[PDB]
This record gives structure tokens, C-alpha cells and sequence, in this order.
């Protein structure tokens, strides 16, 4: 139902570099996207094609692929980067699936 | 023609300086809409830039950098859409231009619209009148938050704006160079107008001004141009199902009867270069290609550089060579850098070996480009690609080239099956031993009048003929890819195997 | 380009509810309109999608057979009709746009394989 996300929760200070790896079903790289959701708000798109930066998104967000793993990397954490992070995948047959969610908590 | 591609060079130095102006002359001659970025870089002090005089719209950004031309003739240029931005913020960037050389006047007489992005004018010692321009008028209503870093440091006296310029807002010394104000003057809430009065308001679909109140009279189209009429969207092909006879296809900022030659049609009606997710390319008898939804889960395709996992990979190396085994069509590009055959000790990746290049023996199509800056010295030709028939050029190297061969030690091309170069230019420079460039019928390969071959510093043709390296007599019309009867473009008399016979 | 939701509220079990999402230019942008739900304290869960071109619909396994997604092209608005709601269906329902076409280099219009725009969300409670 949900692709695996590790870690489930993550704590770091401002400026720190943080990685989130999303184990999903094997598919073309363009089907994996990364979204940020602050509590009480609608999610916003960060990485549409598993490496490509969406417009208006800071360059500190990076996407990479290693096999079936897809990685979201924040090079320098900022006060506005504390939120839940989701990985979404599109499979053939119109199914859209989501990750369980990674929450980044301030120290 | 009417539309042309741009360049993706950015601030990088030209690959072949000795032909740089010529690619520019081949890219922008007669072109009105630049479907990309207009990059004018590293231009010599007395360069003839008359080929840019027809440009009216740039879909990406305009970058004028590192030039010694005293004037750049872009007076006709009306609208910069800012689909792509320089440094992710600027739609117009004028940097490091400069008896003394360097840009003296912007002279953007017709520039009245910048849909997205801002203005960066830095380090132009001889530029004048760049601070007088009311850039808030040129920027679109929804682009007001765009930055505007305009340096003012000048190494020459700046003459006053012409007396005819009522507000002293001018692009040049000439009286014709006065800035035309569209946004600010508008009575009411009009986005753009041709005059102070409310009647002089422009239609909602107009961009950059208008000759009158109707949607035909727009100077540019905010969203789409449907045969001289400005429209929010192209007419739908189907009207929920029955075909709509007046339906059009969305190509660039225009509505067209059919998608162009090298593009893909989508079911929704967009003209694209890469099919959407879970879609496959379907060719037809006439040769048009369309994007169709996969009825069953999509068959595995072969991806090259610039696509999917290989999107940030720069070269074909021994790490990723086996991804191309048995691959008849490559979605993406192939680049062969010196790092490919020299190896990377830090990454511990082994150097590519000649025999492994025989994974490319079944290759027939490259949808991107073919870039070769390094080849094994044992190989005298590009015979691993002797079955490659078409390079589509949907992704171009530096935005301009679909086939580039530089610094090689190959004696002949040996690209026997190559028959189509769909888009982009061909650049062959500094291949010291290469003798069969001129014998190739490049005009047959090219599909557009814009397309041309740019060659320099290869082996002199007189030298090659003096050695006796030339086209075989059996080759028809003198067109061959290499020495011998196997390398003929067309057999004059007869074909046995791959070899011409009589 | 905005997405405005409406018609969410308190529903009696086994009842029905109609959610409305209004999108600017849905039927000609070539995009899908999806409904994605978030149960309280849980993660995002995809519910349904509708294609602009042919009205083709798709549903998640949990909602398949109970929810129907439709579009009214004339008013340019997507509707999600929910029937036989249970406790699990209590969630914030977002309507999002997937697959929008964007101008790229060379005049090529390419589909965005992601949810670029989301609605503000409407809370559906089954009691
Ligand atoms: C919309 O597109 C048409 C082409 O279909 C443009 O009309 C051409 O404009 C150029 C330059 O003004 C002329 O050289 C051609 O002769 C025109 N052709 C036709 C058939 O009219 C028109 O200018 C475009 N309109 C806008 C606002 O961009």
C-alpha cells in the first residue's frame, strides 16, 4: 500500500545535511516525486522527476536514485525545512501511491 | 523560417570559436520566434549581426555576455516570455561586454513585455541609458516581484537622452530610441494599452501592446497565437466523442494544424519531444510519430544520457556501457569524453575499452545527440555506429548541435547508415586526420534549411586527395563515408552484401 | 491556476456526499485531476483521478465501487461523489492537479509527472 521510507523520524539542527531514502517499486525515474507538507497545510512539490528541481524551489533540495531507492537530500537545513516529507510514485494503470512520511524535527 | 531553437551555452566558452558566429548565423537567420534562449556570447568587435534583425519573441531568456560588438541589433524584439531564466531569476542578462570595444547601447526599441524573470545588467563599461528605462513598465503585471540588478559603473561620458523622448526614458542617443510606455499609462485596470485613453486599451489576450482593441491587433500573444488571433488556449481537437474540425495542436506559443516534423503528437493535443509518463512512441506510415497510452504495462526502453537515471550522467563509461547492449533505439544522447577512455581513478571506474563499444552495433536511432570528444586511437573510424540511421536531435548538445566530433584521431567517419539528422547542427572540428567530411552529402541528412555543417581544422582536402584518400569510383555522385566500396552512400551499379559492385 | 474545493462536511454513515473542485482550464490543459486524502494523524493516501481528455477515471482499491469521480467540462469542475462512507473515510480531502503541460525548450510541451498544485483541503467526517 505504501512504499517504505527511512527514517520514519529524523532530528537535526539548522545547517545540517539530511538524507531520506524511499524504497519503492522498480519503475522509470520520472515517476518518483518528493513533496513537503507543513502541518495543517496542503503539500507542495519539491522534486518531480526524482532529480529535477521544481520551479521556485531552493537549490538545497536534491534528488538522486540508487537502484530501487530514491533519495531526497537537504544540503543545508533551514528553519523553514521542518515539515513532513513524502515520496510519491506513479505506476502503470493509473495507480498513485505515497510514502509513509518522514518528519524532520528541530533539536 | 519562422521559429528556431536557441542555445544552452550559458556563460561557457564556444567549443569551436572559428565557426561560432557561423552557427549563430545559421540559427537565427530569418527566425522570428526563438523557441529557447537567445545567447549572444564572445562576439568579436566587428561581428556582422544582421541575422538577428527579424527576431520578435524569445521564449526563454536573452543573454548578451562577454561581447565586443558595440551594438547588438535586436530592435524588433517585442516579448521575452521567460520560460527559462538565467541563474533562475533573470529573463534579460547583459554581462561583461567590454575605438573601445563593448556594448554601447541596448537599443531594445520594441521590448515592452517580460512575462517572467528580471533584468541583470552588470559590468558593461561603455553601456549607456540602461538606468533610465522604466523596467516596471516592461515587466508583466504578475511579474512585478522580479529582481532588477542594473549596475551603473561606466567608463565613458553619457550623452543626454534625445529631446523627442518626453520622459527622458530612452534606449539610445537616437530620437527613435525613446521608450514606449504601455503598462503605466493605462486608464482603468488594463494590463497593456496603446494610448492614454480608455478606448486605447488592449484586449485581454494581448501581450506587449496592440495596434487596436481587437484580439487580432495584439502586438504579441499572452498565451497562444492561432493564425493571427490571440487565444487563451488552442482549440480542442475533440469536444465531449467526435473530432472537432477546427481543432489545433499546441506547439510553442502557437496553434498549428499539425505537429512539426521532429515532434510527437499527444492525445490531448500538445506537440512534445518526450512522451509523457506511461506513454509510448508510435510511428506511422507517413512517418508522423504520436504519443499513446500503453494498453499493457509499457515495454522496457533504452535510455541514454540526459534521461531518467542517466539525467546527470555526463559521459558513456564502463560503469554504464552494458546498459546499451542490444539496444536498437536510445531515448537520450551518447557522449564520449576523455574521461570515458581515460577512466576516473577516484571513482575506481575502469577505462572504456574499444571492444565494449560493440554494444552499439545494433543501434539504429538516437533521440538525443551524439557527442564524441574522445575516441580510442586503435579505431580509425566510427564504425561501431555504422548501423545508426537517425540522430533525432530532440536533445541538443549546448542547445545547438546534434552531432559533434572534436579532437579525434579517426581517419574517416564510416557512418554508412546515417541518413537523417532531425534537428540541430553538426560540428566537426580539430580532427587532424579526418579526410571524408566533405564527401558526405550533409544536405540530404539535414531536414531544415537552418541546419548546416560547421567544419574547421580537419585535414585539408587537397592533402587528402594528394594522398589518394578519396571517394571510390563505384560510389554514386561522389558521396561516401570512407575509403573503399563499402562506404558509399549510394551504389551506382550493384550491391553485394554491404559493398558496391558492378 | 488555483484550485478551490467545496461541499465537504459532516456525513451520516452509509450516506453520500459530493465534493467539488474548480480548476482553471482543466479540460484543455491536458492534466489529470486527483483527489488525495489524509486521515487525521496519518499520511497522504491517493483516492481517485480523472483525465481531462476522455473523462477516464481511476480509483484506489479502498474506494473502488463506492466513490465515483466525474467532471463537468462546461463549468470546468471535477466532482467526487462518495457513497457508503465508513469511519476510515473521515479525512481531509485535497484536490490536486497532476500531469500539467509546461513549455520547455524547442517549443516542446511536456507533462509534469507530479502534483504541482493542491487545493486547500476539505474535512470530511463520518460519524
Ligand atoms: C501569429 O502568427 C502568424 C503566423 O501564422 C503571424 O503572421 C506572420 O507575421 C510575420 C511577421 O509579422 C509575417 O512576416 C508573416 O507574413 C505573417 N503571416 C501571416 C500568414 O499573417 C502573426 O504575426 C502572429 N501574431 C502575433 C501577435 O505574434
Amino acid at each position: 500500500i505504501q512504499m517504505t521510507q527511512s527514517p520514519s523520524s529524523l532530528s537535526a539542527s539548522v545547517g545540517d545535511r539530511v538524507t531520506i531514502t524511499c524504497r519503492a517499486s522498480q519503475s522509470v525515474s520520472s515517476a518518483v516525486a518528493w513533496y513537503q507538507q507543513k502541518p495543517g497545510k496542503a503539500p507542495k512539490l519539491l522534486i518531480y522527476s526524482a532529480s529535477s528541481l521544481y520551479s521556485g524551489v531552493p537549490s538545497r533540495f536534491s534528488g538522486s536514485r540508487s537502484g530501487t531507492d530514491f533519495t531526497l537530500t537537504i544540503s543545508s537545513l533551514q528553519p523553514e525545512d521542518f515539515a513532513t516529507y513524502y515520496c510519491q510514485q506513479s505506476e502503470w494503470g493509473g495507480l498513485i501511491t505515497f510514502g509513509q512520511g518522514t518528519k524532520v524535527e528541530i533539536k | 523560417t519562422q521559429v528556431c531553437t536557441g542555445t544552452d551555452m550559458k556563460l561557457r566558452l564556444p567549443a569551436s570559436p572559428e565557426t561560432h558566429l557561423d552557427m549563430l548565423r545559421h540559427l537565427y537567420q530569418g527566425c522570428q520566434v526563438v523557441q529557447g534562449n537567445l545567447e549572444l556570447t564572445y562576439l568579436p568587435t566587428n561581428a556582422s549581426l544582421s541575422f538577428l534583425q527579424d527576431i520578435q519573441e524569445v521564449q526563454g531568456y536573452v543573454l548578451i555576455a562577454h561581447n565586443q560588438v558595440r551594438q547588438v541589433p535586436l530592435q524588433r524584439l517585442r516579448i521575452v516570455r521567460g520560460t527559462q531564466l538565467f541563474e533562475d531569476n533573470y529573463a534579460l542578462a547583459v554581462l561583461d561586454n567590454g575605438s573601445p570595444g563593448g556594448l554601447r547601447e541596448l537599443q531594445l526599441r520594441s521590448l515592452t513585455e517580460i512575462l517572467k524573470g528580471g533584468v541583470l545588467i552588470q559590468r558593461n563599461p561603455q553601456l549607456c541609458y540602461q538606468d533610465t528605462i522604466l523596467w516596471k513598465d516592461i515587466f508583466h503585471k504578475n511579474n512585478q516581484l522580479a529582481l532588477t540588478l542594473i549596475d551603473t559603473n561606466r567608463s565613458r561620458a553619457c550623452h543626454p537622452c534625445s529631446p523627442m523622448c518626453k520622459g527622458s526614458r530612452c534606449w539610445g542617443e537616437s530620437s527613435e530610441d525613446c521608450q514606449s510606455l504601455t503598462r503605466t499609462v493605462c486608464a482603468g485596470g488594463c494590463a497593456r494599452c496603446k494610448g492614454p485613453l480608455p478606448t486605447d486599451c488592449c484586449h485581454e489576450q494581448c501581450a506587449a501592446g496592440c495596434t487596436g482593441p481587437k484580439h487580432s491587433d495584439c502586438l504579441a500573444c499572452l498565451h497562444f497565437n492561432h493564425s493571427g488571433i490571440c487565444e487563451l488556449h488552442c482549440p480542442a481537437l475533440v469536444t465531449f466523442s467526435m473530432p472537432n474540425p477546427e481543432g489545433r495542436y499546441t506547439f510553442g506559443a502557437s496553434c498549428v494544424t499539425a505537429c512539426p516534423y521532429n515532434y510527437l503528437s499527444t492525445d490531448v493535443g500538445f506537440c512534445t519531444l518526450v512522451c509523457p509518463l506511461h506513454n509510448q512512441e508510435v510511428t506511422a506510415e507517413d512517418g508522423t510519430q504520436r504519443c499513446e497510452k500503453c494498453s499493457k504495462p509499457c515495454a522496457r526502453v533504452c535510455y541514454g544520457l540526459g534521461m531518467e537515471h542517466l539525467r546527470e550522467v555526463r559521459a558513456v563509461t564502463s560503469a554504464n556501457i552494458q546498459e546499451f547492449a542490444g539496444c536498437k533505439k536510445i531515448f537520450g544522447s551518447l557522449a564520449f569524453l576523455p574521461e570515458s577512455f581515460d577512466g576516473d581513478p577516484a571513482s575506481n571506474t575502469a577505462p572504456l575499452q574499444p571492444e565494449q563499444l560493440q554494444v552499439f552495433e545494433t543501434l539504429e536511432e538516437i533521440t538525443g545527440y551524439l557527442y564524441i570528444s574522445a575516441w580510442p586511437d586503435s579505431l580509425p573510424d566510427l564504425s561501431v555506429f555504422q548501423n545508426l540511421q537517425v540522430i533525432r536531435g530532440r536533445i541538443l548538445h549546448n542547445g545547438a548541435y546534434s552531432l559533434t566530433l572534436q579532437g579525434l584521431g579517426i581517419s574517416w567517419l564510416g557512418l554508412r547508415s546515417l541518413r537523417e539528422l532531425g534537428s540541430g547542427l553538426a560540428l566537426i572540428h580539430h580532427n587532424t586526420h579526418l579526410c571524408f567530411v566533405h564527401t558526405v552529402p550533409w544536405d540530404q541528412l539535414f531536414r531544415n534549411p537552418h541546419q548546416a555543417l560547421l567544419h574547421t581544422a580537419n585535414r585539408p582536402e587537397d592533402e587528402c586527395v594528394g594522398e589518394g584518400l578519396a571517394c571510390h569510383q563505384l560510389c554514386a555522385r561522389g558521396h561516401c563515408w570512407g575509403p573503399g566500396p563499402t562506404q558509399c552512400v549510394n551504389c551506382s551499379q550493384f550491391l553485394r552484401g554491404q559493398e558496391c559492385v558492378e | 491556476v488555483q484550485l478551490v474545493e467545496s461541499g465537504g462536511g459532516l456525513v451520516q454513515p452509509g450516506g453520500s456526499l459530493r465534493l467539488s473542485c474548480a480548476a482553471s482550464g482543466f479540460t484543455w490543459s491536458g492534466a489529470y485531476i486527483h483527489w488525495v486524502r489524509q486521515a487525521p494523524g496519518k499520511g497522504l493516501e491517493w483516492v481517485a483521478s480523472i483525465y481531462s481528455a476522455g473523462g477516464y477515471t481511476d480509483y484506489a482499491d479502498s474506494v473502488k465501487g463506492r466513490f465515483t469521480i466525474s467532471a463537468d467540462t462546461s463549468k470546468n469542475t471535477a466532482y467526487l461523489q462518495m457513497n457508503s462512507l465508513r469511519a476510515e473515510d473521515t479525512a481531509v480531502y485535497y484536490c490536486a492537479r497532476y500531469g500539467t503541460y509546461e513549455l520547455k525548450s524547442y517549443g516542446s510541451w511536456e507533462s509534469l509527472p507530479a502534483f504541482d498544485y493542491w487545493g486547500q483541503g476539505t474535512l470530511v467526517t463520518v460519524f
